[PDB]
DNA sequence: CTCGTGCCTGGTG
RNA sequence: CCUGGUGUCUUGGGUG
DNA sequence: CACCAGGCACGAG
């Protein structure tokens, strides 16, 4: 069980430091060098981790006994800080500094890239090896009206008419399926592939016209 | 002359009390509550 | 020269070895200003057509960096940018052609320089 | 349409806007406009 | 090759002697326009310390 | 718009050399396409309403990055009148 | 502005009171106004700009 | 009318104007 | 309100916010991401 | 980089496509597959980039349970899970598989 | 027909 | 057939 | 306003 790993005062401190924002990754990259290449000499460098959190921006937690290992460690290291604004961790704070951390068929989510950024779409179905999902959402089409697409210059959301398209001239897949300019339109609804890390599902608060709409 | 007119009677400044603003009053005098700070949500016009 | 060197070290173990990434800076090529358009052919630059079109008066220089690599178990031209050139200089297009081809230029020989032309 | 007055080999040509500007003889990218089909008056004064 | 001539024409341009975003506690007026009105005020110009 | 006219401009947006032009007069013609006909919106160039004149040349050429670079010359006689200053 | 109405006149710097006094529009051709050659003492102002 | 010579714009009445056409300056048969 | 804070515009189609409306933004992001601490894991100095 | 689903190893593509994972090639066999089978095993998304410099006394390598591997990067959260026929075959062969994705 | 790579654009400090 | 809109901050030289 | 990561279109096997 994860409750038999609590530590005790038997465990290493650990010290908090600040560092670059944006080279915080350098920074534990550039302690593992030097850990790496001082194991086996005769100054060996005593310290035992050192990780960062995304959520916790500028700072580095390294595991060590006393300081001095750690002022070895952020020695001539360029994105640290030449000031000693270093901090003790508590031994109740190092569960909360290793914390890891939904969606689901049917919820409504919003898309944070591409040219229909900013619009509720819902779930339809995840692929198998779990890293896009299937959105159904309005189109944002012309109809090829000046053809011979970016977010700023995108057309006016409307569902997709399987008859204004042919009198301004389409593939007809299924009843209400139809393949049109390469993409998937089922009851005027175009279902696109989306990443998983191009979506939002946590605090989305749906506008005036979401409502009015859906 | 420029001003419309208005049932409100004109009168002039006799007195300028100074202090400090109450939360009490500042929600009371307030006519919406701002949380986001985006300034453009869809980028389609029509501020949210 | 004040800073000609630049030296590197990464100690790598995985039988340990140091590898130095040495770049030492050379000589200093200078060249008479030349204007490139955006089509990519490149032509002989006048202050007049710097002047008419809102140009820079520059001349590219160029560097030689020389790589060498250090290992211990135990050559082209790069272009660094381009720097404004005075009028009626050393490095400037009115010094030579005598005066018959100032005139052609639309430049006037009363014009002393000694000035740059930005934008 | 409108006339043209190149600034090196002095062409008169005339472009439609939807040309780029150059000469159709020399090349040169430098041109001017031509003078107006009104006539110019002067006081004398 | 961007940085260099960006700042030569900024310094040369703006007359500010220094990096762009160190605008403070900087010398400026070191480029001005050169004044073209007559003969004699670039002569006077040219010269001026 | 402007308040001031747009017949003294050509086909190709530029004035010819030749016309005298005075306060508030349209001399180089641009519109910008508005983001989502009537779909632009005015950015012409007048003259100074303290300035008249008779247009003396007109360049036309590229820049740096390729899109077109105008330029008006307008030339004008100033006659000493009462009120000028003159110095020894 | 037609004539006999008071407009007050002034010139910077306004150190006295005196600096500002109302006088007549009288109508007159050209771009200069045209003042007395009595009031110059007290507006401390010349004809050189 | 804003005259072509001076830089000053002057009221004028209108049997004192000439227009111009296709064929010289034709006046208020125009 | 926007009339203490005014928006101009630069080059016609593209306007410039007011220093103060870019202040504001900040303030109300350190508000939102003050928010986002009390709920999850906190070691104290991240919320100091 | 990618980072393992069973370890949580930090490694780019081509370690985990050449000699496969320093701590799971013994079970999951990555070293003899194709781009698939790596890809369905190492995440290219992972959070909380740890540098394991003891594999014993160090509490950090206790808590993230990689206290019996060898030193590297780490990932403390991987997103995405490993496939139900691979969870099968690791179960088979007598190891069992824990969700490093919280 | 499919993968590697240079170029353009939006997010963020 | 009325109504009507082009700007904030600096740098160098001049005027009284 | 300047740096970094993602999407798009071109070239080659
Ligand atoms: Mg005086
Ligand atoms: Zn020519
Ligand atoms: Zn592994």
């Amino acid at each position: 069980p994860q409750r038999l790993l609590i530590p005790t005062v038997d465990d290493p401190g650990i010290w908090g430091v600040k560092v670059r924002l944006g080279k915080e990754k350098d920074v534990v990259r550039q302690i593992l060098k030097k850990k790496l290449a001082r194991e086996g000499t005769k100054n060996p460098l005593e310290i035992y981790s050192a990780f960062q959190r995304d959520s916790f921006k500028g700072h580095v937690y390294i595991e060590a006994r006393k300081a001095e290992a750690i002022n070895d460690a952020l020695k001539g290291n360029v994105n640290v800080f030449s000031n000693n604004s270093k901090f003790l961790v508590g031994i109740v704070e190092y569960k909360d500094l290793l914390r890891p951390v939904k969606l689901t068929r049917g919820s409504y989510v919003r898309v944070k890239n591409g040219k229909f950024k900013g619009d509720l779409a819902q779930v339809d179905e995840v692929l198998e090896n779990g890293l896009e999902a299937r959105l159904k959402l309005v189109p944002r089409l012309d109809y090829g009206k000046d053809l011979s697409y970016t977010s700023k210059f995108r057309p006016a959301q409307r569902l997709f008419s399987e008859a204004e398209a042919r009198v301004h001239e389409i593939r007809r897949d299924r009843d209400g399926f139809v393949t049109y300019g390469g993409e998937e339109y089922y009851e005027g609804f175009l279902y696109k592939t989306f990443r998983l890390q191009n979506l939002i599902v946590n605090s989305i608060n749906p506008t005036l016209n979401e409502l009015s709409l859906f | 002359s420029q001003f419309p007119y208005s049932s409100a009677p004109l009168r002039s400044v006799k007195e300028v009390q100074f202090g400090l603003l109450s939360p009490e009053e500042i929600r009371a005098i307030s006519v919406v509550k701002i949380e986001y700070p985006e300034i453009m949500d869809e980028s389609r016009q029509r501020p949210r | 020269w004040e800073e000609p060197r630049l030296i590197l070290d990464q100690p790598a173990q995985h039988d340990n070895i140091n590898k130095r990434y040495e770049i030492r800076f050379g000589k200093i090529y200078l060249s008479r200003p030349t204007m490139t358009e955006a089509d990519g052919t490149t032509h002989a630059m006048f202050p007049q057509e710097a002047r008419l079109r809102n140009l820079t008066y520059s001349s590219p220089v160029y560097l030689d960096m020389e790589k060498s690599m250090f290992t211990s178990i135990d050559g082209n031209k790069v272009h660094i940018g381009k720097v404004p050139i005075m009028l009626r200089s050393k490095f400037c297009s009115l010094r030579t052609l005598d005066e018959v081809d100032l005139y052609k230029m639309k430049e006037c020989p009363y014009d002393m320089g000694g000035y740059f032309v930005i934008n | 349409g409108v006339k043209y007055t190149c600034g090196a080999c002095a062409h008169n040509f005339s472009l439609n806007k939807s040309d780029p500007v150059r000469c159709k003889e020399c090349g040169h990218r430098v041109i001017y406009k031509a003078r107006t089909k009104r006539m110019i008056q002067f006081d004398a004064r | 090759s961007t940085t260099i001539t960006s700042g030569l024409k900024y310094s040369l341009a703006t007359g500010n002697w220094g990096e762009q975003k160190k605008a403070m506690s900087s010398r400026a007026g070191v480029s001005q326009v050169l004044n073209r009105y007559t003969y004699s005020s670039t002569l006077s110009h040219l010269r001026r310390t | 718009l402007k308040h001031g006219t747009y017949e003294k401009l050509d086909e190709d947006g530029l004035i010819a050399p030749g016309v005298r032009v005075s306060g508030d007069d349209i001399i180089i013609g641009k519109t910008t396409p508005i983001p989502p006909y009537h779909t632009k919106r005015d950015a012409s160039t007048p003259l100074r309403s303290t300035e008249n004149g008779i247009v003396d040349q007109v360049l036309l050429t590229t820049n740096q990055e390729g899109l077109k670079f105008v330029k008006v010359r307008m030339r004008t006689t100033k006659v000493p009148q009462i009120g000028d200053k003159f110095a020894s | 502005l037609m004539d006999d109405d008071p407009v007050l006149f002034n010139r910077q710097p306004s150190l006295h009171k005196m600096s500002m006094m109302a006088h007549r529009v009288k109508v007159m051709p050209y771009s200069t106004f045209r003042l007395n050659l009595s009031v110059t003492s007290p507006y401390n102002a010349d004809f050189d700009g | 009318v804003e005259l072509h010579n001076p830089n000053k714009t002057i009221p004028i009445p209108c049997s004192f104007l000439l227009i111009e056409s296709t064929h010289g300056w034709v006046p208020y048969e125009d | 309100p926007p009339q203490v804070r005014p928006s101009i515009a630069m080059d016609e189609t593209t306007q410039g916010q007011d220093d103060l409306t870019h202040k504001l933004s900040d303030i109300l992001k350190a508000n939102i991401n003050v928010q986002k601490l009390e709920m999850d894991g906190s070691p104290q100095h991240i919320i100091n | 980089e990618r980072a393992c689903m069973l370890c949580g190893i930090v490694l780019p593509g081509r370690v985990f496509m050449q000699n496969g994972c320093p701590n799971c090639d013994s079970v999951l066999n990555l070293r003899d597959s194709d781009q698939a089978t790596v890809n369905e095993c190492t995440s290219s998304s992972f959070e909380g980039l740890v540098a394991v410099g003891d594999n014993e006394h160090s509490w950090v390598a206790k808590w993230l349970r990689v206290d019996r591997f060898q030193p590297g990067l780490y990932a403390v959260r991987v997103d995405g899970r490993l496939p139900s026929d691979i969870v099968a075959a690791l179960e088979q062969y007598g190891v069992y598989y824990r969700p490093r994705d919280g």
